[PDB]
Parts: C-alpha cells; structure tokens; sequence
C-alpha cells in the first residue's frame, strides 16, 4: 500500500505518513549513495526531496514521531538524542543523527510515546481527527494500514499518486470494515506464515476475494475444500504470530493539540545540507515559464548552443540538410548554408542529437552527442519516447522548421533538468550510462554492416520453391481455384466446408477482426486451415514482403544502415529499425538462414558475442537466494539443477523429460505466468501443473518472497525500479476487470528482469568503445542481448572481459565467444 | 471501433479514441492512423507503441497530437486548429514490426468539417410499381451517415443502397429493394433508418396507399 | 515527400483475360506494396516486393518491376478479383498510400428497369413534393435521364447519384429526384422519367397520371 519514498507525521488537511518502516526500505536500496569522503547517505537524502514533493499541493502542519517496537536502534534513532531505544545493529545508527536537528528548523513539530509502538499511533490520530472535523488520509509503506479508509479518510503519499476509496473496490473487491482479515492469510515480508497449497490456481494471491463469504478462519464453518481449509487447522501457533497486523488499535491514551506551522529557521537548515553535499537542491520552491516565441541573432559565437535540424526523411544516412540552427540566451542562430555550419560547430547538443551525428559522419566530420531532452523525459516517465510529446506535454510544440526546434531543445533542458537534480539515480544514468551511448550508436548506423549480394538472390529463388508447394496444397483441397488472403472470398470455401464458431472474450463484429486472430483456434481439428496458418509462418522474412538487401546499400559506403533508438522501449532495450532486427525467430530452420547474408569486409571477421542465461542470473541478485546463485557459483546447468531439487532425484538421472518441464518454468517466471498458460505448453494437466509451481518455490525460497516484494513494490509504488533506477509509470496495476489486472501484473516483475539485464549491456558498450578505436575493431549490432562484432583473437579475449566485469554481481557472468566469417559461423 | 464526434467547427480542436479489448497495449504491436475519402487519396498521422509512443508522423506535426489511457485501454487523437483543408474519413491502423506490414485496418467513420448546424432525418414511405420493386427517402439531415437496413438486417437480397448528395448545407439518401409479388403485402417490408449524428431512430412501414 | 500515381483508376475486365496496371514514383523508388479493397470491407494484403506471392494468394498472380515503375499483372481473371488496389513504399519515404486502382467486371449489355414513383402523405402536409425514380441492373454506367413535367423540360432540381458495381451479378444502379413544391405539384399533372441506354434505340417511357 502506497509509498516510494521515506517520510512521516499527520495534521488535518495534511499527509498523514509514518516513520518506522520508511527507514529499512531505503537501506535496502539506492545503496550506491556515499560522500566524497566515506560517509554514507543513502537514507539521509529522502528528507529534502520527498517533503517537498508534497508541499505543492500543501496545508497546514506537520509533527514528528519515532518507533518503541522491541527491535528498534536502526528504526527509532531519528530521536535517540530525545527519547526510546531498543537493540538492533551497529551499522544503521549513525545515519539518522543528521536529520533529528534538520527536524525542528523547517518548523515542524513533535511528540514522543514510549511503550506503544508505532503502528498504533497513526490509528489513535486517524479517528480522533475524524470526530473533530478534520480532513485525514491514513498513509503508509507496509501492508498493515489500509481497514482505516472510510468517509472524510483518502489515500496520497509524499511519495507518489492518489487512490480514492472506490479504487479499494477494484483490484482486491474487498470492503474496509472485513479488510483486517485479507493479510491474517497472505503472507509477506515481516510476516511469518509458510502455507498456501493451491487448486484452482488461484493459490491464496487471487483467492483472496472468495474467504469473505464465511472467514472459516475466525468464527464458523467446519467442513469446506481443501487449500480454503485445509492450511488452516493444519498449521498451529503460525496463525497465531500473524496477528502483529491486526495490532493496529485506535484506543491508546494520548492528548496532544493540533495547531499550524512555526517558523522556519533557513539560517541553520543550508548549514547542514552543505556537509552532506545536498546543499544545492533547495532551489525547487520556484515556478517555470516557457513560450515558443523568441529572439532572433546571427553567426557570433555560438558555443554550447542547442541545434535544430531538418531532413528529407526520417533516416540520417540517405537524408539532404536543407536548414540548421542553434540556440544561446533564448536567441536563434540561422545558416545559410547547411553542410558548412557543421564545422562550425563543436558538439550537437539538442533535440535528437544522435541522428545528426550520423549526417556529419557521412561527409567526414567528428561530431560527438551532448545532452539531448529525449533521454532526460525517457528516465522521469517511459511514456515520453517521442521529439512530439516531450514538448506538447510539459508546454510547447513541434514545428517543421528547424529555427523553432532549436529554441525548443532550450526551454525542455530547462524545465526537465530541474526535475532530474533532485534524483541522483537518473543522473547516474544521464552521464554514465545514456550520453556517451549516444557516441556509440551513431558509429553503427553510420559505418554499417556489408552483405553478401551473391546470397539474397540464390535465396529470392529457394524460399521462392518453398512457397509454390504450400500454395500448390491448398489448390489441391477444396476443389475450385479461389482468391486467397482475401476475407470476401475466403467466407466463400467456409460456406462449402461449414465450421465457424466462437472465439472468447476478444472483441467480435467488426470486419478488422475477420483478418486479426480469426482460423488460428480453428487449427486444432482441419488441415485446410493448418496448411495456411503454417504457410503464415514459412513466408514472412520481413512479414511476407522481403526488404531488398542490395539495393538498400548506399552509394557511398556500400553497407546496410540500422537505426538504433536509445528510448522506444519499456524495459531499457536498443530497439532496431530500418531492419527491425529486435524480433527474428531464432533456433528455427527459417532465420537461421537470413543470418547468412550479414557479412564482413574483405579481410574482416565477425566476432559475434552473446550473454548467456543473463535473466536467470538477475533473478538470483536481486532477490538473494541461496539456493539459485549456488548454481551459477559452480558453474552448473540450470535447466538441470531446477528439475533434480523438484523430484528428488539426481543431476545425472535427469531425462530430457524432467529438463523440458523445468525449462518451461524458467523462462515462465521472467512474466511470471499462470498454471493455465503452463498447462497448454506442455501434455501436464491443470491439477498437476500446480505443483510443479510448488516444488520450484520449495526448492527456492526467497524467489517466492521477491514476487511478493514485487508485487508490494509495484501495485504501491507506481513503477518497477531496477538495480540502477530505471523507472515504468504504470498506474493499470489496480484495476476492475479481471483481463486489465492480470496483463497489468505480468509487466510489473518483467522490466526488473529484462531492464536490468540491458542495462548491463548498455554499460558495457560505453566500456568497450574506447578498447574498439585502438584496437582496429567496431560496433555494428545489438539484438535481445547479443553483440556483434568486426574486427579477431585478440579482440574477441578483450570483449569478454569488458561484457563480464562491467558491475560486480552476487552471481558470476558467463558470455559465449563466436568468431567467424559470417553470423552463422559465429552462431552466439 | 472509431468514437467521436460527426461535426465539427472550423479553427477549433478534434477528440477521437478508438478502443480496444482482449489484446492489451502493453504486450505488443504499434497503432497507427491513416486517413481517405473524397479524393481517394491517403495521409499518415502517427502511430502509438505498447511502450509509450515513439511516432515520427509527417511534415504537418504542428497541429497533430497523438495519446493514450492504458487503464482504460484506447488511444486519444487530438488535432488542432481543424479547418477544410482536412480530407477526412479516419481509419485505425497497426503495425506488426520485427518484421514490418499493414494487415487489419480500423473502420471508416465520416467526419465533416463545416459551420452548419445538426438536423434530424425525415423518412418518407414509396409504393412499389413494376415487378414490385420499393423504396425509402431519407432527406433533410446534416451530417454523415445513417444506417439504413431493411427488416433489421433480414433482408439482404435486392438492396441497393446509393449514396448521399450534398445541396447547399443539406443531405439526401434513397435505397430500394426488389422482392416478388407473393410476398408484398401479405408480408410486412419495413425501412429501419438510424442516425448517430442527432440520435434520430424511427422505423417506418410502407403500406399500400 | 514523394507523390503516388497510380495508372489508370477505373479499368473492367472478363473473366478469363489479362490485367495489368501500374503504380509510379517522382523519384528513384526501391520496393512496392500492394493491397485490395471490396466494398464494404477492410483492406488486406496480396502481392509483395517486386515478384513474389504472399500467404495464400492464387498462382495466377504475378509482380513485376525495378527503378522508377511498380507493376501488378493477372494472367487469369475471376469473378471476385474485382476490387480496389493501393500501392506504398518505405526506402525513401515517411510512408503514404496511392490514389486507387479500381477494378471492375465486365458482363453483358442489361436493359434497365426504370419504375416512377409518387409522393408520400407526409411530405404533402409538411409543404413539398418529390418525385423520385429508381433505374436498376444495367451496363455501362453511361445513361441520360430527363423529366417531362406535362409536355416541358426541366433540368432544375434534378439529384442524380451513381453507386459502384456489385459483387453477384456486377451491375449499375442509379437514382434521380426531382425536388419541387406543393404549390408546383397541385398545378400540374403528369410527371414523366425517361432512360436513354445503349441497349435501346428509342428512351424507356415510364409516367403516371393525378
């Protein structure tokens, strides 16, 4: 339930947070955060950013309060020079001695209650404020508060987002008053409570709407099916410690009066911030202004300046530069000749400074890429992928001339920059990781990679072959000869051999639908309509039409040019374009064979380098189980190990049986997938699929709780974060209809897998560019997680090194080295 | 399926959404915009990929906008300063990519740009003559179209339906059916007209007068 | 950007014959796509770059072309290949569609089945009059309609609208009316609708008496 960020203490009208579990999340996390001296503060940052967040929709006041659990020196140490102490570790108590003094000079006020603990506090001040005639909002991190929602009672955060009472009624379908009653059989962090079975599917993670009709638990009911209650009386006294939940009473003795804010002291506030080096981000108090009508100037010193440019088409390589601007001080700097002003120039700062890095190239220029606004909206929100949208949602427009686009890339520094100082995580990956990628990628798609144009045309033929048996097979059955592909005609051969029946729940009616999904459920009984679906597959290359390799070829070069965009995706990929090389069916017969034609120069070699099993390494670091980086450690299978833990038999005695089931499953939990989708993979029932699901959460368990650590952090927060602080604004993850939630929860532990797994691979080709200049090698592709290569031996030995030691991991990293002739010479 | 207005007045801004159910956009594809009609001739707008956006739309990117709700699960259109220049008649594209081609295609939907004011249809009855062969006027209404079907869709055989005529601010649509003589009037043939523009639905009988 | 023409735009053929028609560029173009249209559907694919055919699609199909002109040849025509065709490319181009080959079918010269039709109660009592006249299943779609109110012409007032070739028998379909007024139609008495058609030397004579 709710929060991102640390922070605490009520008053009406205001935030009503907590501070005892806001202080072991961010230690947890953001732990790349220290001084330049050895200092640590990677929890001591969320004061100045997180209350401030807050304060632009305001209110009155806001007081302070501390923990009294019985393990509480790391918790309650935000006033141990005040009141209560407990023990816990060494490590944690220094920190929290910087904020204590920084309390009571932005005017805040406090309270201290020794004995109760904290969680029974924010219940006491919730009801009182209710009686009195004040406006209340619960707030919280952990999942014990949130049976408190009622009238004049709302759901907010210094953190993130807004959640009104009827969004409780979405997801879950659970009333407030009944609501202590959902996490008595859930489980959880902190919680102790092993025990949840299955059948049906629905486990106890969407079961949960079902116990409301009669708890069984508390108060009634003997006899009922199993897993609703059979994990009930089996399970003795762990019940019974899962009551620390419901231990949220709104009936302690506590007076304290409500009053409004006192005065800030700012003369002692800067004073400890500077000690920190946090000094300078308390400049966020004032307000922006941006109008795309500006100045004019001419051709003195124009150094530093944000570019504009316009082209012939959307490729770099081919295009004409018809007019190129800049801007400095809000003033506009025109050429009048284009391929003479990028001399002028010393970087390209500005509005897709990539792609016109790859122009100056062409001619003979080394221009380098700066900043550019496209990666700064990419870090603060996903959505933001286009030069369009950055501008017409945080105030401008996107003309087609290049005098306006320069004075553009100007106020959307200055609007977005602010937004990216207070979060050092993005600015991390502003200057380490996306800038000097942007020096990269302009590299591969300006040089290019040469084909064998001897080969394109021998296959123009064969597959040519292929496609007039398969046509040949369709005329042979149904009889008269008809006009295929067509829906009009193909409803035609339906009404000679009748079978038309319903699909499901996927939209209907329409004739878009006769061409979308319709014949692929109907492929299970005909053949008629399997050697179409089959021959759907057999000709695609580039979706039937074939993409000509060697007139593509420019007349200059003589190389094919791909452009690579640095945002497009979700995840944190390097989406391909002019060819989509992002989506190629691999270890079939069928794209094996268009690798063929992507060659080297006359006396070059491809070395073709991909990371093997990299998604199943991160799954092991960020959740820390002991039981999957063993694998890895020794250097193991781990399509082997998985199924020997599950049956209980040994590494040598598995068959290609027990590998394929176990296969199945690893690369399941990358989306997480159900025990319906598992069953229609594999010949495995849908009452044995579950358990099966068991056994690898038997055999792993804290790969169980990062789930549940996933989905706390993700249906409460807002975005999934990764290792480096890659963010997804996804608010779909509360939602009514069952289709909408499911779709929603199978993206939220899929971007910290797959995100972070190409964040790995977009720091390491930031490490190799400067080894490649020296060295006589260079870049050309980047597809899923493999890069090719042309140089051989010597580079092959230095590119692996750079691929494994880019961070250092809990697991060790393992890539598997091709050299060749051509990409399938070189295969990974 | 295309929603939206069917009017709309010069130097102002358009709203559309078309929506979706079933197959999300979050797990793949990219939806496109292209227009046609009169002229026959097609423009681009953009498209909108299960990421977030990432369109490079044409020349004209001042006045067009291009959004979605995911919650929802639909994408807004937005274009601004809508004037005659404006060719009309919005269709909802995809795109496949990995491997790129235009295979489904959206609807139709045909907006019109213009100053005049919403009116409501007027059916008027047509007694067969040769063969037997009816009849149904509609005229009188402002703006596209109406949907007209002849025993709520039963009768298919025979119908001819023409086009709409434009004379000064104002429309005019006929359709006709051809059906045998041991049928009329011992069988009831009704003309079933519905407007979306001015939520105009009547049904009318053709009797022998 | 690069302008699309596509030769010719309507074209019919027999069932049996050879079609060809074309799709050209302002400038050196790589790659073509193809596409059809039925009326009353949405448009799909059929033949691909340069030569080759696509998912299905019949034998008789066939592409040909490479530089500056694109073209789509037939060497066996049926009675459901008539349709709409388009035309696009992706080399150098931010990708937009052609003007639209239409393609028709061509049959047997049909007489048309002209019938006039009398005004309704409700538009009397409203305050006009109009005189509509139905002309059904005929080939081609050049036909003269004229109207004879009681001896004189009249060319005034006439809505004439054309409808395209159906997909059962491909025939031609049109519609004229002649909207007047109460105070004009109580004045005169015979109303005539005349068809002067290919098939027929002397106009299909048609009119009714008050």
């Amino acid at each position: 339930m709710r929060g991102m960020l640390p922070l605490f203490e009520p008053k009406g009208r205001v935030l009503l947070v907590d501070g005892h579990h806001l202080a072991y999340r961010t230690f947890h996390a953001l732990k790349g955060l220290t001084t330049s001296r050895g200092e640590p503060v990677q929890a001591v940052y969320g004061f100045a950013k997180s209350l401030l967040k807050a304060l632009k929709e305001d209110g009155d006041a806001v007081i302070v309060v501390f923990d009294a659990k019985a393990p509480s020196f790391r918790h309650e140490a935000y006033g141990g020079y005040k009141a209560g102490r407990a023990p816990t570790p060494e490590d944690f108590p220094r920190q929290l001695a910087l904020i204590k003094e920084l309390v009571d000079l932005l005017g805040l006020a406090r309270l201290e209650v020794p004995g109760y603990e904290a969680d029974d506090v924010l219940a006491s001040l919730a009801k009182k404020a209710e009686k009195e005639g004040y406006e209340v909002r619960i707030l919280t991190a952990d999942k014990d508060l949130y049976q408190l929602l009622s009238d004049r009672i709302h759901v907010l955060h210094p953190e993130g987002y807004l959640i009104t009472p009827a969004w409780l009624w979405e997801k879950y379908g659970l009333r407030p008053d009944q609501w202590a009653d959902y996490r008595a059989l859930t489980g959880d962090e902190s919680d102790n409570l092993p025990g949840v079975k299955g059948i049906g599917e629905k486990t106890a993670r969407k079961l949960l709407e079902e116990w409301g009709s009669l708890e069984a638990l508390l108060k009634n009911l003997d006899r009922l099916k199993p897993a609703i209650r059979e994990k009930i009386l089996a399970h003795m006294d762990d019940l019974k410690l899962s009551w620390d939940l419901a231990k949220v009473r709104t009936d302690l003795p506590l007076e304290v009066d409500f009053a409004k804010r006192r005065e800030p002291d700012r003369e002692r506030l800067r004073a400890f911030l500077e000690r920190l080096e946090f000094g300078s981000l308390l400049h966020e108090f004032g307000l922006l202004e941006s109008p795309k009508a500006l100045e004019e100037a001419p051709w003195p010193p124009p150094e530093g300046a944000f570019v504009g440019f316009v082209l012939s088409r959307k490729e770099p390589m081919w295009a004409d530069l018809l007019a190129l601007a800049a801007a400095r001080g809000g003033r506009v700097h025109r050429a009048p000749e284009p391929y003479k002003a990028l001399r002028d120039l010393k970087e390209a700062r500005g509005l897709l400074a990539k792609d016109l890095s790859v122009l100056a190239l062409r001619e003979g220029l080394g221009l380098p890429p700066g900043d550019d606004p496209m990666l700064l909206a990419y870090l603060l929100d996903p959505s933001n992928t286009t030069p369009e949208g950055v501008a017409r949602r945080y105030g401008g427009e996107w003309t087609e001339e290049a005098g306006e686009r320069a004075a553009l890339s100007e106020r959307l520094f200055a609007n977005l920059w602010g937004r990216l100082e207070g979060e050092e995580r993005l600015l991390w990956l502003y200057r380490e990781v996306e800038r000097p990628l942007s020096a990269v990628l302009a590299h591969m798609e300006a040089t290019g990679v040469r084909l064998d144009v001897a080969y394109l045309r021998a296959l123009s033929l064969e597959v040519a072959e292929e496609i007039a048996r398969l046509e040949a097979e369709v005329f042979r059955l149904a009889g008269h000869p008809f006009n295929l592909n067509s829906r009009d005609q193909l409803e035609r051969v339906l009404f000679d051999e009748l079978g038309l029946p319903a699909i499901g729940k996927t939209e209907k009616t329409g004739k878009r639908s006769t061409s979308a999904a319709v014949l692929e459920a109907l492929r299970e009984a005909h053949p008629i309509v399997e050697k179409i679906l089959q021959y759907r597959e057999l000709t695609k290359l580039k979706s039937t039409y074939i993409d000509p390799l060697p007139d593509l070829i420019h007349p200059r070069t003589g190389r094919l040019h791909t452009r690579f965009n640095q945002t497009a995706t979700a995840t944190g990929r390097l989406s391909s374009s002019d060819p989509n090389l992002q989506n190629i069916p691999v270890r079939t017969p069928l794209g094996q064979r268009i690798r063929r034609a992507f060659i080297a120069e006359e006396g070059w070699l491809l070395v073709a380098l991909d990371y093997s099993q990299i998604e199943l390494r991160v799954l092991a670091h960020l959740s820390g189980d002991e039981n999957l980086i063993r694998v890895f450690q020794e250097g193991r299978d781990i399509h082997t190990e998985t199924a020997s833990w599950m049956f209980g038999v040994p590494r040598e005695a598995v068959d290609p049986l027990m590998r394929r089931a176990a296969k199945t499953i690893n690369f399941g939990v990358l989306y997480g997938m159900s025990a319906h989708r598992l069953s229609q993979e594999l010949a495995i029932p849908y009452e044995e699929a579950q358990a099966f699901i068991e056994r690898y959460f038997q055999s792993f368990p804290k790969v169980r709780a990062w789930i549940e650590k996933t989905l706390e952090e993700g249906r409460r927060r807002g975005y999934v974060e990764t290792l480096f602080g890659r963010r997804r604004y996804v608010p779909d993850l509360e939602a009514r209809v069952k289709s909408v939630r499911e779709a929603a929860e199978r993206m939220a532990f899929n971007m910290p897998v797959q995100g972070t797994a190409a964040d790995l691979m977009k720091l390491a080709m930031v490490k190799l560019f400067p080894r490649l200049e020296e060295m006589g090698a260079r870049m050309l592709l980047q597809v899923h997680d493999e890069l090719v290569l042309e140089a051989a031996e010597a580079v092959a030995r230095l590119a692996k090194e750079v691929m494994e030691g880019v961070y250092p991991l809990a697991v060790p990293l393992e890539v598997e080295v091709g050299i060749g002739e051509d990409w399938l010479s070189a295969k990974e | 399926q295309e929603s939206g207005p069917g009017l709309v007045k010069p130097y102002q801004s358009l709203s559309l959404s078309c929506t979706v159910t079933g197959y999300s956009i979050t797990s793949d594809y990219a939806w496109n915009w292209i227009r046609q009609f009169p002229g026959n001739k097609l423009e681009w707008m953009g498209y909108i990929t299960y990421s977030g956006t990432t369109d490079y739309n044409p020349s004209l990117k001042s006045r067009i906008s291009i959004t979605r709700d995911t919650s929802k699960n639909q994408f807004f259109l937005q274009l601004n300063s809508v004037t005659t220049e404006d060719t009309a008649t919005y269709y909802c594209a995809r795109y496949y990519y990995g491997y790129w081609y235009f295979d489904v295609w959206g609807q139709g939907t045909t907006l019109t740009v213009s100053s005049a004011k919403t009116t409501a249809p007027s059916v008027y009855p047509l007694a067969p003559v040769s063969s037997v062969t009816l009849g149904c006027l509609v005229k009188g209404y402002f703006p596209e179209p109406v949907t007209l079907t002849w025993n709520s869709g039963s009768l298919s055989s025979g119908v001819h339906t023409f086009p709409a005529v434009l004379q000064s601010d104002l429309y005019t649509l006929s359709s006709s059916v051809t059906v045998t003589s041991s049928t009329w009037p011992s069988q009831s043939i009704t003309c079933n007209v519905a407007h979306p523009a001015s939520s105009t639905k009547v049904d009318k009988k053709i009797e022998p007068r | 950007d690069i302008q699309m023409t596509q030769s010719p735009a309507i074209m019919s053929a027999s069932p049996g014959e050879k079609v060809t028609m074309t799709c050209s560029a302002s400038s050196s173009v790589s790659y073509m796509y193809w596409y059809q249209q039925k009326p009353g559907s949405s448009p799909r694919l059929l033949i691909y770059d340069s030569t080759n055919l696509a998912s299905g699609v019949p034998v008789r199909f066939s592409g040909s072309g490479s530089g500056t002109s694109y073209s789509l040849t037939i060497s066996r025509m049926e009675a459901e290949d008539a349709a709409t065709y388009y035309c696009q490319q992706w080399s150098t181009y931010p990708l937009t569609f052609g003007a639209g080959t239409k393609l028709e079918l061509k049959r047997a010269d049909a007489a048309p089945t002209v019938s006039i039709f009398p005004p309704s109660s409700e538009q009397l009592t409203s305050g006009g009059a109009s005189v509509v006249c139905f002309l059904n299943n005929f080939y081609p779609k050049d036909i003269n309609v004229k109207w004879k109110i009681d001896g004189s012409e009249r060319q005034n007032g006439v809505l004439n609208s054309w409808t395209d070739q159906d997909s059962k028998d491909s025939t031609y379909s049109m519609s004229s009316t002649l909207t007047l007024t109460k105070d004009e139609y109580e004045r005169h008495n015979s109303y005539t609708c005349e068809a002067t058609h290919k098939t027929s030397t002397s106009p299909i004579v048609k009119s009714f008496n008050r």
